[PDB]
């Protein structure tokens, strides 16, 4: 099985350039057929470029000469360089190994091999989060969120924090306003609180495991003010 | 192993051989079209079906709409290369899937093998193809080859989203239903699909999506090779076996056609619907058909119109029906061979097994009718793939059957304009003036397809009464339980997934094969519009009140049914007062975010309330609050609900009572052996265990006739009360979106609102209030069928114990003698026996863990 | 045991009509599909009508609209009647129960005369 590492994404001005890369763990890279996908929430992945095991290329119908896919078979290596960056290049740019099975490739099957991505944003009140890191089982973690206005502080009303890890829907844990209510997974486990004095809603976490770990999330709810995340890691060492 | 072991794109060159121009069988002349031999015996033409019915050339909409909830046209269609390609690709893509889970390798390989009988001969002797079985391919330098074929998959009709089983007949012979079989024309379209409501998840989903999800088209595909199948095979049920619905009451379908071959095909619940005593004629009777096939092949001595001899095309028949062949060469049909055969075509082959294969989300019953129609595009892997379908491994696709959500995946999905209208087909319900005042009817036009299933009578079928006699032969019958994973996987085991038929040669036919279809019945358009004076509000009344139309106008919940009717921007809600009072108030920006908190507080808690009740036979929990959604009994009051439920019990629910009629059960008459004690004895135990399947006979009768007359009404009042709910949460959703945007840009900006978080939450809600329903109703309708059903069934079936106890201590005794040494130890065994019911379990007639842990 | 005995049949004129009977003896009928059959000289024996225990029926392309089978349950009888006959009906027919052994009538000649 392959692991697949993108980096290269982060903020471009449109009209910006960017260089793409991927690092595949395995053996016989050269035996696939490497892709680059775009992806934003909500939608499908969409093929941006791809390299056959014979260094052919193909694109999609938006790229129109400004990007050029490239392998590196001594090291493993799929690059993707970007020039002249749009708002609608914005996206999840996740790597793939794919490969033929008869009439069919392993992608059609869906058993193919695809990266986390690395992300791509375009530039044209704000929450904080903290406290995250990487505990044992049965460990304690205290997770802390704070704003960073008028007529009206939305931060006074309901906050929740919620959980995400990849590859699977977000979900509550939490939300504190007139009533304060916990996802069934953390009852007796979890605490939220707030601190009027320190400005903060606050996740207190006692008996972790390692289904816990996810990034968590601070959200004031029914809006679209959230926080960008702190990695919660609950693992064992490797012994 | 794959399937489909080629690529194929609709311009690849013709080579005559898996690529070619074909001609099918034809009233007229057709022109040759273009074809792909995907697997052996089995061709695709990336065509719309303007071909097979020379009656169906046009594909504009019908001058009469047809009778079905959900239709579909578009004359340019599958018009263009690029489309046949994808088209083509859809399909084989479509059966690598089937074919990828073990059920449906084991139904594709049974196609492959079930070549259509060698019948056209009339002279006694010989076995001679039967032309409109075949095909006539076009080789590159324009000659032509004709081949025999089981299975050819077309483009749709006019209306796109029928999909069907054609074939061919014959003027003597109805190869479908008389053991020969014939070449199957499935009309599909892989571009296109089904959206359905389902809400009886949300307990091991509670997250589900809302909104419709969409029809895997791999089921939908499987369900018309399952029919193919049996067409093959010759043991299609004849489509004049329908079962048969009640329509003159208000609240009753106006009409409804479902076939009994569908009901088999489906599989699940829905196949439970037919009685055993049809059931075993049905069997009785392709079980004769295949022995008369297994003769036909006896005393066949030539073979004409192929070079493939005489041995071989016995032993492919032989090998089709599973026939027995002994050491001199006849065959005959073994009844365990057929009966396993049988069972795995009609029984294993139905579309509730794939489902569970597929482990997708799908309508459960016919009855949970399709509601809207959606463009989709199977072919990229981004969107669907072999093994996942839609919900795609390892992406946020892949739980809750997100991937078929058409809300959450709505890329995929492209909702299309349904050709049935909303009230095409209707009946008009009215209040009577008088009965709100004088005043106005208030008339209302429901669907039908959201009227009650109300099946008639006729249907259920027994032999009850009948007498019985018993001998010292056991005559006694196995268990024959429901069919498993486990029973499917040593099926599986058996599979023959060696050597499929060979493509012989063949002689050349006449260059036009003419045909017609098989005769069909000609079915009666139901009546339409029928109108209805009615003496109390209806729940279609209270439903309708909770709907609104596009407007301007700030929305207003009321709790007057009769206000909601009469004004467009009035809906009725079954909250509470202070709901209404809550959610129609002014309330200023400030405040707003505090406000849809608070409501969304409010909603939950109304909606989730549950009250637990000890006073209910069966019956653990009420949802008091369904009394006013619905108007259930007439009365408009969850107090007056809950009381009625205590007092009557679940009858209240019901639309329709049920007749369930037990007669006297025909008594055993035990032939006597005198000079015998081993078959005297033999005779008493014979006695004893016909009794006790006599009581199963029962209890599996009341089952069929609870799941089909009782079960569905409480179905349809379980999708009631979610569309209620949604109801309710648009309304609300309509009115704070009204108040959000009466704020200045300044407050807006501060605000920020996101209404699809709201949906989100309000959507949980629904969720968690459906869990409760779905338990609330389950329990009802079990309770239904335990306290108001089985009764009747018991009351006879201990009538008759005690009966038979008489007959067979005077049969001792008038066998005393014979029974001399013996007439002790057989009293008691009667007396112990018959002295105890055989409990009833409900787990032995049907197979959901939703309906049996309620038991 | 199950026996099944025809009556009528015989000599009949071109477009006339004639009533084929069976009896079922030793079984019941309720439940048990029933059909009539013919088998002319040097010809494979076809199904010609068939009628199930509900009474619904089923015919032969070519004799749809001329014959007619009946079935009585209380009598376990059942009956084919055949309007406007034609030189392709001449042969001999057969009654059968699709029951679970191989249930037929003797056989009755029917011959259309011009």
């Amino acid at each position: 099985q392959l692991q697949l590492v993108e980096s290269g994404g982060g903020l471009v001005q449109p009209g910006g350039s960017l260089r793409l890369s991927c690092v595949v763990s395995g053996s016989d890279f050269n035996t696939y057929i490497m892709g680059w996908y775009r992806q934003v929430p909500g939608k499908p992945r969409e093929l941006v470029a791809d390299i056959t095991t014979e260094g052919k290329t193909n694109y999609g119908g938006s790229v129109k000469g400004r990007f050029t896919i490239s392998r590196d078979n001594a090291k493993n290596t799929v690059y993707l360089q970007m020039f002249g960056l749009k708002p609608e290049d914005a996206g999840n740019y996740v790597c793939n190994a794919d490969w033929k099975m008869g009439a069919w490739t392993a992608g059609d099957y869906g058993i193919d091999y695809w990266g986390k991505g690395t992300l791509v944003t375009v530039s044209s009140l704000q929450l904080v989060e903290s406290g995250g890191g990487l505990v044992h089982p049965g460990g304690s973690l205290r997770l802390s969120c704070a704003p960073s206005s008028t007529p009206f502080n939305p931060f006074n009303n309901m906050v929740g924090w919620y959980r995400q890890a990849p590859g699977k829907q977000r979900e509550m844990v939490a939300s504190i306003g007139l009533r304060i209510n916990y996802a069934d997974s953390v009852k007796g486990r979890f605490t939220i609180s707030r601190d009027n004095a320190k400005n903060t809603v606050d996740l207190q976490m006692d008996s972790l495991r390692p289904e816990d770990s996810a990034t968590y999330y601070c959200h004031i709810e029914y809006t679209h003010y959230w926080g960008k995340g702190t990695l919660v890691t609950v693992s064992s060492e490797p012994k | 192993m794959p399937f489909v072991n080629k690529q194929f794109n609709y311009k690849d060159p013709v080579n005559g051989v898996d690529i070619a121009y074909i001609k099918i069988p034809n009233a007229g002349q057709m022109q040759p079209v273009k074809a792909f031999k995907i697997h052996n015996k089995i061709w695709v033409i990336p065509e719309r079906d303007t071909f097979t019915n020379p009656e169906e050339g046009d594909l504009n909409p019908p001058p009469e709409a047809k009778q079905v909830p959900v239709s579909y046209y578009d004359s340019t269609y599958l018009s263009t290369d690029n489309e046949k390609d994808n088209y083509l690709k859809g399909v084989t893509k479509l059966f690598e899937r089937i074919y990828s889970t073990d059920l449906g390798r084991m139904l594709l390989t049974s196609i492959v093998r079930g070549i259509p009988f060698w019948g056209g001969s009339t002279i006694d002797t010989e076995l001679k193809v039967i032309d409109t079985n075949c095909i006539n391919v076009i080789q590159p330098d324009g000659s032509y080859r004709s081949e025999e074929l089981n299975l050819v998959i077309i483009g749709p009709s006019a209306d796109i989203i029928q999909f069907e089983c054609k074939s061919f007949g014959h003027e003597v012979l109805n190869l479908t239903r008389n053991g020969y079989g014939s070449t199957q024309y499935i009309r599909f379209s892989p571009d296109f699909t089904f959206g359905f409501e389902e809400s009886l998840e949300v307990d091991t989903n509670p997250l589900l999506g809302a909104g419709k999800f969409a029809t895997d088209p791999a089921v939908t595909l499987a369900h018309q090779l399952i029919h193919a199948g049996h067409r093959l095979y010759g043991i299609a049920i004849n489509p004049n076996r329908v079962f048969k619905v009640n329509t003159n009451a208000y609240y009753e379908m106006s009409g409804l056609e479902v076939s009994f071959e569908e009901l088999r095909t489906f599989g699940g619940h829905d196949a439970k619907f037919i009685d055993s005593l049809q059931e075993n004629e049905f069997r009785l009777y392709y079980y004769n058909k295949f022995k008369d096939i297994a003769s036909t092949l006896n005393k066949a001595k030539s073979i004409v119109g192929t070079t493939a001899s005489l041995q071989y095309m016995k032993n492919v028949f032989k090998e089709k029906y599973l026939l027995s062949e002994d050491t001199s060469g006849k065959f005959s049909v073994d009844k365990l061979k057929f009966d396993k055969l049988y069972k795995m075509l009609t029984e294993i082959y139905t579309e509730d097994n794939f489902v569970k294969f597929f482990k997708v989300l799908n309508a459960k019953t016919f009855l949970n009718f399709d509601k809207a129609v959606f463009k989709i595009n199977i072919v990229p892997k981004v969107n669907y793939t072999i093994y996942d379908g839609f919900n795609l491994r390892n992406t946020n696709l892949a739980a809750n059957f997100n991937g078929q959500n058409t809300e959450i995946n709505n890329m995929n999905f492209t909702k299309l304009k349904n050709f049935t209208g909303l009230f095409e087909f209707y009946k008009l319900l009215c209040v009577r003036g008088i009965i709100t005042s004088a005043l106005n009817d208030l008339c209302i036009k429901v669907n039908n397809w959201d009227l009650f299933f109300s099946p008639s009578e006729d249907n259920f079928t027994n032999d009850l009464n009948k007498g019985e006699e018993i001998t010292s032969d056991t005559n006694i019958e196995a268990a024959e339980e429901n069919i498993s994973l486990d029973l499917i996987q040593q099926y599986y085991l058996t599979f023959n997934f060696d050597n499929e038929p060979e493509n012989i040669s063949i002689e050349n036919l006449s260059s036009d094969i003419i045909g017609q279809l098989e005769l069909m019945p000609n079915i009666e358009r139901f009546p339409n519009g029928k109108k209805y004076e009615l003496d109390k509000y209806t729940m279609f009344h209270y439903l309708r009140a909770q709907e609104f139309e596009h407007g301007k106008s700030r929305i207003a919940l009321t709790n007057s049914v009769n206000e909601a009717l009469l004004n467009p921007s009035r809906v009725y809600t079954f909250f509470s007062s202070d709901y209404v009072k809550k959610v129609n108030k002014a309330t200023e920006a400030a405040m707003f975010l505090g406000w849809v908190e608070q409501l969304v507080y409010d909603f939950t808690d109304e909606t989730s309330e549950v009250s637990t009740t000890d006073k209910i036979a069966d019956i653990t929990i009420i949802i008091p609050y369904i009394g006013p959604a619905l108007n259930i009994g007439n009365m408009l009051y969850k107090d007056d609900f809950v009381g009625a439920l205590i007092f009557s019990g679940a009858v209240i629910l019901l639309e329709f009572i049920p007749e369930i009629a037990i007669p006297v059960l025909g008594t055993f008459a035990l032939v006597s052996y005198i000079a015998n004690k081993v078959l005297t004895v033999q005779t008493i135990d014979n006695a004893l265990s016909k009794r006790n399947e006599k009581w199963d006979e029962v209890y599996k009768y009341i089952v069929t006739n609870w799941l089909a007359k009782v079960n569905t009404q409480i179905d349809l009042i379980r999708k009631k009360m979610k569309e209620a709910l949604e109801n309710q949460a648009e309304a609300t959703k309509a009115i704070i979106n009204y108040q959000y945007n009466q704020y200045t840009e300044e407050e807006k900006n501060n605000i920020n609102f996101n209404i699809d978080d709201l949906s989100s939450k309000l959507n949980e809600s629904i969720n968690k209030a459906m869990i409760n329903i779905n338990k609330f109703l389950n329990q009802c309708s079990v309770s239904y069928l335990m306290n108001s059903m089985i009764p009747y069934g018991v009351k006879r079936l201990e009538d008759f114990d005690a009966s038979l106890k008489d007959a067979l201590l005077k049969y001792i005794y008038d066998n005393r003698g014979t029974l001399i040494g013996q007439v002790d130890r057989l009293k008691d065994k009667v007396n112990n026996t018959l002295s105890t019911d055989i409990p009833f379990q409900l787990s032995k007639y049907v197979d959901n863990q939703r309906l049996l842990s309620t038991f | 045991q199950v026996q099944l005995v025809e009556s009528g049949g015989g000599l009949v004129q071109v477009g006339g009509s004639l009533r084929l009977s069976c009896v079922v003896s030793g079984s019941d009928i309720s439940g048990i599909a029933m059909g009539w059959y013919r088998q002319a000289p040097g010809k494979r024996r076809e199904m010609v009508a068939d009628i199930f225990s509900g009474g619904s029926t089923d015919y032969a392309g070519s004799v749809k609209g001329r014959f007619t089978i009946s079935r009585d349950n209380a009598k376990k009888t059942s009956y084919l009647q055949m309007n406007n006959v034609k030189p392709e009906d001449t042969g001999v027919y057969y009654c059968r129960l699709y029951g679970s052994g191989d249930y037929w009538g003797q056989g009755t000649q029917v011959t259309v005369s011009s």
